[PDB]
């Protein structure tokens, strides 16, 4: 379960471009600050192996 | 909610992108995009129980 991907991201990356980016995304619903709620959550996530 | 039929709806305009800023149910999961990504989209119908 180690085995980390984003899901969301405010535009996709260019070539070869990374992003060692965490924070809490907001679906524009709510300035949410670092915190989870409605329309805001954290945009990694690791596989179900 | 394990027996239930379900129905189609259709031929009438998909609000999805009031859907998904409305709090208007206690939580929400999705098998396709977020439902502000399904407010660009649409289908034959969508079948709903």
């Amino acid at each position: 379960y180690n085995y980390r991907y984003r899901l969301f991201r405010k535009s996709n990356l260019k070539p070869f471009e990374r992003d060692i980016s965490t924070e809490i995304y907001q679906a524009g619903s709510k300035p949410c600050n670092g915190v989870e709620g409605f329309n805001c959550y954290f945009p990694l996530q690791s596989y179900g192996f | 909610v394990y027996a239930w039929n379900r129905k189609r709806i259709s031929n009438c305009v998909a609000d999805y992108s009031v859907l998904y800023n409305s709090a208007s149910f206690s939580t929400f999961k999705c098998y396709g995009v977020s439902p502000t990504k399904l407010n660009d989209l649409c289908f034959t119908n969508v079948y709903a129980d």
